[PDB]
């Protein structure tokens, strides 16, 4: 019975908090993201992960206890609120499942410099136009200093950035500090709209050949 | 066993709030129902400044956030039965229906 | 940082060797008697016995307290 | 502490009765529309809310 | 078996955690008339406290059941650590034990009702 | 910390009824939403079972969310004497 502006706003902070709680829980799991879709008297939450084996676990406890946890917390009818988990389309192509790879590399002791390299050869063998890296923080030395890479094509600046750039930040808690870690995967427009905007780039222009 | 049904249509995106009520005009039409609107409120600005930095220093640089929020109202002159049935078409998320009686 | 006043000690529980021992008279036949009052509280019931100050009876669970002149 | 004592102060107005649903730190403070978020939270959190920056 | 029914009674008892420990406790339980049962052991340097128990068990028509060693009463009343070695260690004596309630018939129940009848 | 037994029981008792349990960070919340005990006593609880391993912690926007793991099940089945055969409701 609250208004339409508080219910809005309500909406965007549950997602929001919904995101933030799948994050902390999905972590080594994996969790790309999640999409909430709202019915009559049913709500539906799908989760995105490159690993949903693990989300669900053996004969899908895990994703009972999280359906049960989010019901409780949220206050949501029984029987009312439940959770899929689906698997993420060209994982290579986000940036939060890119990101995740790279921390979890870099956790297990392998070279920033290695890793790296190998996060954007296999970005751009999954057809991305373009990718970039940059790892900042204390690396060989006490002093901190950013590392940057970079392949194809990249653009940062006006409105195209918000559909044609895929971008994620993770923080990395090494032994002797925090390492921060920055992807940004370039989309390709796709006609479909499936893997990529549904839109050309604003100074794209094709002219048919003639008959 | 004809009534006024109120039709409340709430949405932040305005192509699936447009082609939500342009699919419920046509399945009205479809019946021979009556149908007035869809009528658009002006729309709803939520707006936020909030100071781009996390501390006080620095040019003071403000972000203006803002959070549209569109309204359509459409009244259908038919029984609750025929038009509980042409709500029940499939509708895009992010899109909020209400039906009530005048 | 600097004290003035000594330090203060948390009240410690005095220890009795056996309190109840000294809340029951068994006579030769075998009959027992109570030398403390018993709390009218229902809450409390039966076997819960009162505090014989020199001024009043207390009981230690409820609260209770009895004044007698 | 004892009962009467212990976080007995009211607590039913003023920034010590309310903190960000987020971080939980009392300052910043955004009421508006029922956020409850301090403002660097919010600045963080605003794309996943909802809010675009058009201007 | 009456030994060892009374045994099987009182860890049964101690799961469902229906049993009270102590004189302290014990009179109390025992003056709620819930106590269905109570158990002395014999190793008591005290008379007044033997004494005291057998009155009130008396007086509040209790079944009563006697054990040689204090200590082996309080094993089986768990007033001790299980290590995975063996037979808990860290025992303490315990004087008295009381039964408010049984949680669930049990074989050894019928013996020893049996046998302080 | 000190928690009377009947507390400690119907915290046992919703845990391994329902196999997880959240609770917000407000340590003089007077009852937690989902059970009658204290706030800050169920928070308190389940991080002495987090601490041996019988149930997993996760932070998030000031709440607390647990989940009963297979130790703790067959803890809370031993404690709480309940037959094998009943198992949290998330299985
Ligand atoms: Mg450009
Ligand atoms: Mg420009
Ligand atoms: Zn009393
Ligand atoms: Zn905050």
């Amino acid at each position: 019975q609250i208004s339409k502006k508080r219910k809005f706003v309500a909406d965007g902070v549950f997602f929001a908090e919904l995101n933030e709680v799948l994050t902390r829980e999905l972590a080594e799991d994996g969790y790309s993201g999640v999409e909430v879709r709202v019915t009559p008297v049913r709500t539906e939450i799908i989760i995105r992960a490159t690993r949903t084996q693990n989300v669900l676990g053996e004969k899908g406890r895990r994703i009972r206890e999280l359906t049960s946890v989010v019901q409780k917390r949220f206050k949501f009818k029984e029987n009312s609120v439940e959770l899929y988990a689906e698997k993420v389309n060209n994982r290579g192509l986000c940036a939060v499942a890119q990101a995740e790879s790279l921390r979890y590399k870099l956790l297990g002791g392998l070279a920033v410099r290695r890793a790296c390299y190998g996060v954007l050869r296999f970005i751009m063998e999954s057809g991305a136009k373009g990718c970039e890296v940059i790892v900042s923080g204390k690396l060989r030395a006490q002093r901190a200093k950013s590392m940057k890479f970079k392949d194809g094509y990249m653009i940062s600046s006006g409105q195209p950035v918000k559909e044609y750039i895929d971008s994620a930040v993770r923080h990395i808690l090494m032994r002797q500090g925090v390492l921060g870690i920055k992807v940004k995967i370039m989309l390709d427009w796709d006609p479909k709209g499936k893997q990529g905007p549904t839109t050309p780039l604003p100074d794209l222009v094709t002219i048919h050949s003639p008959k | 066993q004809i009534h006024k049904i109120r039709i409340t249509l709430s949405s932040k995106n305005v192509k699936n709030l447009e082609k939500v009520c342009a699919d419920l005009v046509r399945g009205a039409k479809d019946k021979r129902l009556r149908v007035k609107g869809p009528v658009r409120m002006p729309t709803k600005v939520l707006n936020i400044t909030t100071r781009k930095s996390p501390c006080g220093e620095g040019t003071n640089t403000w972000d203006r956030f803002e959070l549209r929020v569109h309204k359509r109202v459409i009244d259908l002159f038919s029984s609750a039965d025929v038009v509980k049935q042409i709500t029940s078409i499939t509708i895009e998320p992010g899109v909020e229906v209400e039906v009530t009686i005048a | 940082k600097t004290y003035t006043k000594p330090k203060k000690i948390k009240h410690k529980k005095k220890k009795v060797k056996l309190a109840v021992l000294q809340f029951y008279k068994v006579d030769d036949s075998g009959k027992v008697q109570r030398l403390r009052k018993e709390c009218p509280n229902a809450e409390c019931g039966a076997g819960t016995f009162m505090a014989n100050h020199f001024d009043r009876h207390y009981c230690g669970k409820c609260g209770l307290t009895y004044v007698y002149q | 502490g004892h009962s009467n004592i212990w976080n007995a102060h009211p607590k039913n107005y003023g920034p010590g009765s309310r903190t960000c649903r987020v971080c939980g730190n009392p300052h910043a403070i955004i009421r508006k529309y029922g956020l409850m978020c301090c403002r660097q939270c919010f600045r963080s959190n605003a794309k996943e809310i909802g809010f675009i920056k058009y201007r | 078996d009456i030994m060892t029914a009374l045994q099987l009674v009182l860890k049964k008892s101690k799961a469902h955690g229906g049993l009270a420990r102590g004189l302290h406790e014990g009179a109390k339980v025992i003056e709620k008339h819930a106590a269905q049962l109570c158990v002395l052991a014999e190793d008591c340097d005290q008379p007044d406290y033997v004494k005291l128990v057998k009155a009130l068990c008396a007086d509040h028509n209790v079944s009563l059941i006697t054990v040689p060693n204090a200590k082996t009463l309080g094993e089986w009343a768990g007033l001790c650590k299980i290590d995975s070695e063996g037979k808990a260690r860290k025992v303490v004596g315990c004087g008295c034990v009381v039964v408010k309630d049984y949680g669930e018939e049990t074989e050894g129940l019928h013996i020893v009702q049996e046998y302080v009848k | 910390m000190i928690i009377s037994e009947k507390n400690r029981r119907e915290i046992s008792k919703y845990l391994f009824q329902e196999g997880v349990c959240y609770a917000k960070k407000d340590y003089n919340l007077a009852k937690h939403p989902l059970i009658d005990v204290p706030n800050l006593q169920v928070i308190k609880l389940m991080q002495s079972f987090k601490s041996k391993e019988y149930v997993r912690e996760t932070f998030a926007w000031m709440h607390y969310y647990w989940y009963l793991t297979n130790d703790g099940i067959e803890f809370l089945r031993t404690y709480l004497n309940l037959p094998s055969e009943i198992v949290p409701a998330t299985l």
